[PDB]
């Protein structure tokens, strides 16, 4: 929402066991609600002592393998599982499907306040590094790399510069730091303008019907192929109402009570897996919050994309 | 909209159901048809089915998805439409909601009582818009009918406090101002229930086979049809997917998940040039995606002037993915190995000098790196343009148009920008 | 009143990575960098059959026309090379910190009355006894779980990678080290008091545990394997999928984790198993059987609620079992 | 086709789970209804000394693993 | 009343490795550590009909238009050089020890009961039958299976591998100890008191098994052969890394060809230890569940109720235990 006065980059961070399961209707890589949580428990955990305000996260993805098997004889995949505890009965409990994956990512944090000024540039970077250092992602445990070739360092980026050349300077040497990979934004006017070709075409036609179009791999007679700008996947694009918001000690169950909660439900945008140096910016690109809570719609995009 | 048809419909179910029952008896004595006709056969039928009602529950968001060991709050509840243009899921269903039903199995012809499509729309459709034809058909007493109408309507209503179980997700969420909300969300079936339809209707239907078949004959059809891979499937019930939702026995577990997967979620082992009959195979070393992708441009020839705008535009995206698979591909096999610094020999493309950066430079201090950043070597996009040039064929009808000058300036500026990107291999 | 907390949950503290299997020569253990990595590959099976017949398939001719229709499978193995007989087990270990601060809580009230009480443990016995078992089962090679059977010599290298290196370096003899007795040993000490620091302080402790098998030339090696539902069609059905991290066998993180969790002997069964894994109604999956039932009042959730809301303090044992509990983790509570 | 049953005090009517009341019988057309298989005849008499031998508020969980 | 366990999982005892193969020249069998491997190479082959018609394609039209258009293929084949007529065949063999103890069990009671029951076998009587044919069958070359049955001079070397050397050398001549005489020499005897010491667990026994087969000059070697998923491959052989190469449990189905107490004839010699004791080439089930001679009967009768069969039938039950398997019922 506001912009970045300094650029972080959290290097490639291993993670083991990430959510593969990111909504009811993808499978693949995990939510950006992940990396949004992980930036606001960064906030929440050493942001508030460096006098800064991580926001923001560009999602790279250099490396992605999900634990998954194709079944013999069907197209379709399925997902290796672990073995759960038996009960106090000794039978096997009842199996939850949870799907399992391993990434390969690095982090755009974007960082701007009063404590870039305090503090070296180097000394925030390492610091919010080793508080990454012991935390998770997606409900995978981040990888802290030992005994390797050399341990990749951080680079905050101070992104006020001093020119327009040196700007573009260190953001080319940014991109070619988090080049392999593929940052991930949010194409949502895209998505709404499909739908409105579609509703051209064919009436009454909601979007939902132009996600699986531009999902899938359709066909036309005379056989050609239409073809797809980029990689466009599916993402959860945030939340929705489906109750009204409950006072703090309300609901039942919850967990804490001192914190109002709301029964939800997903929003399936469109995202769009693009290479880092297609944006000509790193400013953009990043993953912020916009909640809107007496109406719902709970949501998390990339502002300023295009 | 009259009240003796509605009456003598709904008599007519609660006789076919008393039908079925004698004829499924195989009975011959113990005088059980006195006490089936009295109990299932008048409108005590109604009021023990009113009974039943609070073991059912019409839903839209189930919770037994999530672990299924969680008594929480299931809710049949349509989120309002988003302001915010794009983004949507579960409020688009307006007239194909296929709704859900939780709770005791054995309560299921109240659900199927009250999903009968009596004159143009559901008999609890006709009780939520309190009618001449709405209670007054289901009793002679207007009472008892207004007690079972509160009953069948509270189908669709939570029954208890809100809750939420130990084994349900609740994430917190930052609002711009401060705190935080709890966010529990609910697995939305009838949404998933509705892109399981397309999804098998596009894979299993007769409309889409019959246009999978007319592609194996090579002929013209009408309409095309869909692949959807990498589809995952997510069963949720283990053994016993009867036992989570109504439309869970429908779809047997199978969420069929839709695939979010980045580009690189195959990996591709890298290969660096040894000899020289691999260093004129491999100099290149196109992966299937850049093949896959100057096929398109090989199909990207014949045009329209008025098709040429958007066939131009795509042009220029289809090489700017080139560009960068060759960036990527440039990347990747400079960082991941060392085998471009593994053997020496006579051929190894020693023009190139890119997926080399640190094998020449880091220990080779002043050998290979003064001949490095002095001369700056980015003259393999000129090679480059060669691959492009071979990825467009003899065309004339282009070459002896202003096609080719469209060509051209996309191909400049491109290699222009990939010049650029390859200036600054130095810092 | 104190009632129970309806949400409990506790982050895996002690969380390790997959266990990278490469394979190589002994007596150059010491430059064990570039050792190839142990490959998952396929092979064919054939099998005449040798399940129990139900007393219904006992004829002659069925039997017989059964052992001429044999099932043929493809298994996936894992195995040394022809010229290597020592399989070097690389894993990662963080040993996280704040072993009581639970991940999710609803009641304040509880959430205070179970951190003074597990400050009320790490004060009077610290983790001097949980990490002595955990050093232990870093120290024997229990991690490595079929790869030690028939093992000639296995030896696990420790290293506490600090900021970029190594900091502290240990070297055990892990056949020396049974798997059943929890004896008390300098080095074993001295990494007991590390583990104890990760657990206690706010930062973690990482730890890398190398461990080397001196198996034999071209044998089997023993990865984990992955629990696929749905197989498929009986044509091109894959019966047995090892895993693999990239083209490299690896057991899974939560197998090392319930290697390392086997410090429970103090369960109220005889200990012919010897140490179990912690688990709350500790049960073991080899055995098919819950040990600490709730019947008995020596299950996780009943010494729990009597040592947080009622004051009964257990047995130091006991209390050890409660806390070794939550550093496991869990998702607890009740509706 | 292993129809198991078990008494429950509080039934989970979260799911869709076969709960039969304890003043009532087990019916084989609701279960044909409700779940696509049907009861096999020797279950039934199983099922029916459960269901009548039930205290007043006790629910008899029926469901079959197949 | 002590029923049957419902799971009793056996780890495999006598775990053998790939058997590789390679080539070379007799008489300089003992600097056979360079020789090249075999590499399974592809060849095309022609193939007129030869299986029996169903008495509808017996019409001489149908048939002669079959004979008109033959099917191709392309089989597997690992043949040795026109140089080399050795075949060596190098597999390592663990013993590893401790016979009778399940990898997983329910019962204590009945885990008990079977370690009482190995244990009482094992006092009454060594691993000193059960190891003197294992060590027969590393000598005379059966897991040579068809690299064997027309090889002029089969010699075995079997080395015990202590630290990483050797600690005792053997040296067998694999035609004169035959496929089917379980007789007594010195040396087959030491090497019976090696396996036998590995399966009781007092000591670590790692062999290294090499098997030289002097076939002929470019003959044909059978490694094993996988299953198959114009061109349609109707042979596809096993090969480790461009190496022809034996699989381990047809080694392991060698060393396990013991059985000579089934209790039909003994003119066919040992089959191998299986419970209800077959023969998938001739596909003939011995020790079938009629007669009280399987190993599941045997078995229950010796633990369950005491039974205690003869000596020849629990050196069959003790050797079905150390080539493990998936036992107890559901």
């Amino acid at each position: 929402v506001t912009d970045p006065e300094a650029l972080l980059l959290l290097p490639r961070l291993s993670i083991q066991n990430a959510n593969a399961i990111s909504s009811p209707l993808t499978w693949g890589f995990p939510s950006p609600g992940a990396f949004t949580g992980f930036v606001h428990a960064l906030q929440r955990r050493v942001g508030i002592s460096l006098d800064i305000e991580l926001d923001g996260v560009g999602i790279v993805c250099h490396r992605f393998e999900a634990q998954i098997s194709q079944p013999a004889g069907k197209r379709t995949k399925v997902f290796n599982l672990t073995r759960n505890p038996l009960n106090r009965d000794g039978s096997t409990a009842a199996i939850v499907e949870e799907g399992r994956a391993h990434l390969e990512v690095s982090l755009l944090l974007g960082v701007h306040g009063d404590g870039l000024d305090d503090h070296p540039a180097q000394e925030i970077a390492r610091q919010v590094q080793e508080q990454a250092g012991a935390m998770r992602l997606a409900g995978g445990s981040i990888l802290p790399w030992c005994n390797e070739r050399f341990p990749a360092p951080n680079a905050e980026l101070l992104m006020l510069g001093g020119s327009d050349e040196q700007r573009r300077k260190n953001q080319r040497r940014l991109t070619r730091r988090l080049l392999p990979g593929f940052a991930l934004v949010s194409r949502e006017a895209l998505l709404q303008q499909h739908l409105e070709t579609l509703r051209t075409t064919l009436p009454e036609a909601t979007t939902l019907d132009a996600l699986l179009d531009l999902c899938r791999i359709n066909f036309e007679p005379p056989w050609q192929v239409r073809d797809k700008p980029g990689w466009l996947v599916p993402i959860p694009a945030g939340y929705n109402a489906l109750s009204p918001l409950y006072l703090p000690g309300e609901v039942r169950n919850a967990r804490d009570r001192e914190t109002p909660l709301r029964f939800v439900e997903n929003l399936f945008g469109l995202g769009e897996w693009l290479s880092p140096h297609r944006v000509a910016a790193l400013s953009d690109l990043l993953w912020y919050h916009h909640a809107e809570p007496d109406k719902g719609l709970y949501r998390w995009s990339t502002p300023r994309f295009v | 909209p009259t009240w003796q048809e509605l009456r003598q419909f709904i008599e007519s179910f609660i006789q076919e159901r008393l039908q079925g029952k004698l004829d499924k008896l195989q009975p011959d004595e113990d005088d059980k048809r006195q006490t089936l006709l009295a109990t299932h056969r008048r409108e005590a039928w109604l009021a023990d089915a009113a009974r039943r009602v609070g073991q059912l529950q019409l839903v839209t968001h189930t919770l037994k998805p999530i672990h299924p060991d969680a008594r929480g709050s299931n809710l049949h509840s349509l989120p309002q439409a988003p302001g915010q243009p794009g983004l949507a899921g579960s409020h688009e269903l307006g007239d194909r909601l296929v709704s859900d039903v939780v709770g005791n199995a054995a309560a299921l012809d109240v659900f199927k009582f009250l999903s009968l499509q009596y004159q143009g729309k559901n008999l609890l459709n006709w009780l939520t818009e309190d009618s001449a034809e709405a209670l007054q058909a289901l009793s002679d007493n207007a009472e008892q009918a207004r007690e079972w109408r509160q009953a069948f309507i509270g189908i669709t209503t939570v029954k208890g406090a809100p809750a939420s179980h130990s084994l349900a997700k609740q994430l917190y969420f930052p609002l711009p101002g401060s705190g935080y909300h709890l966010l529990a969300p609910l697995f939305p079936t009838s949404l998933v229930h509705h892109v399981h339809a397309l999804l098998r209707e596009a894979r299993f239907g007769d409309a889409a086979k019959a246009a999978r078949e007319a592609r194996s004959r090579q002929e013209s059809w009408p309409h095309g049809f869909s692949e959807y891979p990498n589809l995952a499937i997510q069963k949720f019930g283990g053994t016993k997917p009867q036992n989570i939702s109504q439309l869970n026995n429908e779809r047997r577990g199978e969420n069929w998940l839709l695939p979010s997967l980045p580009p690189n979620w195959q990996r591709q082992n890298v290969n660096a040039p040894m000899r020289h009959s691999s260093v004129f195979e491999h100099d290149f070393g196109r992966t299937p995606e850049v093949s896959r992708l100057t096929r398109t441009l090989q199909r990207f020839l014949a045009k329209t002037v008025h098709n040429n705008l958007a066939i131009r535009q795509r042009r220029a995206q289809l090489v700017a993915q080139i560009c960068d698979e060759a960036l990527q591909y440039a990347a990747r096999l400079r960082e991941l190995e060392p085998g471009w610094s593994a053997t020496p020999g006579c051929q190894l493309h020693d023009a190139e000098q890119l997926w080399l950066d640190p094998l020449r430079a880091q220990t080779d201090e002043t050998f290979l790196q003064r001949r490095l950043r002095g001369d700056w070597p980015a003259e393999v996009g000129n090679r480059f343009a060669n691959w492009l040039n071979r990825a467009v064929s003899s065309d004339s009808q282009i070459l002896g148009s202003p096609e080719a000058a469209q060509w051209s300036q996309e191909l400049s500026k491109e290699l222009t920008m990939f010049k650029e990107i390859l200036e600054d291999e130095r810092d | 009143i104190l009632s129970t907390a309806s949400v409990l949950a506790f982050e895996r503290k002690l969380d390790p990575s997959d266990a990278l299997m490469s394979a190589g020569a002994w007596a150059q253990r010491d430059a064990s960098q570039e050792w190839p990595a142990v490959t998952v590959r396929e092979k064919s099976v054939r099998g005449t059959i040798s399940n129990r017949l139900k007393t219904k398939d006992r004829d002659p001719a069925k039997l017989d026309a059964s052992i001429q229709s044999p099932n043929l499978q493809t298994v996936d193995v894992a195995n040394l090379p022809s010229d290597a007989d020592t399989l070097k087990v690389r894993f990662t270990l963080r040993v996280l910190g704040g072993a009581g601060t639970p991940s999710a809580c609803n009641d304040a009230a509880y959430r205070d009355k179970l951190l003074q009480t597990v400050a009320t443990y790490v004060n009077d016995q610290g983790f001097a006894e949980l990490a002595r078992r955990y050093a232990h089962n870093l120290a024997n090679a229990r991690f490595l779980w079929r790869n030690r059977v028939g093992a000639e010599a296995v030896e696990v290298r420790i290293n506490h990678i600090r900021q970029g290196e190594v900091a502290r370096a240990w070297r055990f003899d892990a056949l020396a080290i049974g798997l059943r007795d929890f004896k008390a040993d300098a080095e074993l000490d001295a990494l007991a008091e590390l583990i104890a620091s990760g657990l206690s302080g706010s930062g973690h402790v990482l730890l890398e545990v190398v461990a080397f098998a001196r198996i034999g030339d071209g044998q089997e090696v023993f990865p984990s394997q992955e629990l696929i539902l749905d197989k498929g069609d009986k044509k091109g059905q894959k019966s047995k999928t090892l895993y693999s991290v990239r083209d490299a066998a690896a057991i899974h993180s939560q197998k090392i984790g319930n290697a390392l969790r086997t410090i429970d002997t103090w369960y109220p069964d005889e200990d012919g198993l010897g140490p179990i894994a912690v688990e709350p109604y500790g049960s073991v999956t080899s055995q098919g059987k819950a040990y600490r039932q709730p019947k008995q009042k020596l299950d996780f959730y009943t010494l729990l609620d009597n040592w947080v809301l009622r004051d009964e303090a257990p047995a130091v044992e006991q209390q050890h079992y409660v806390i070794a509990n939550l550093i496991r983790g869990g998702v607890f509570g009740e509706a | 086709t292993t129809f198991t049953s078990i008494v429950t005090t509080n039934p989970d009517f979260g799911g869709f789970e076969f709960y039969v009341e304890a003043g009532q019988q087990f019916d084989d057309s609701a279960y044909e209804e409700a779940y696509g298989v049907s009861v096999p005849s020797a279950v039934v008499e199983e099922m029916n000394a459960k269901a009548a031998q039930l205290k007043d508020g006790e629910w008899l969980n029926v469901s079959h693993e197949a």
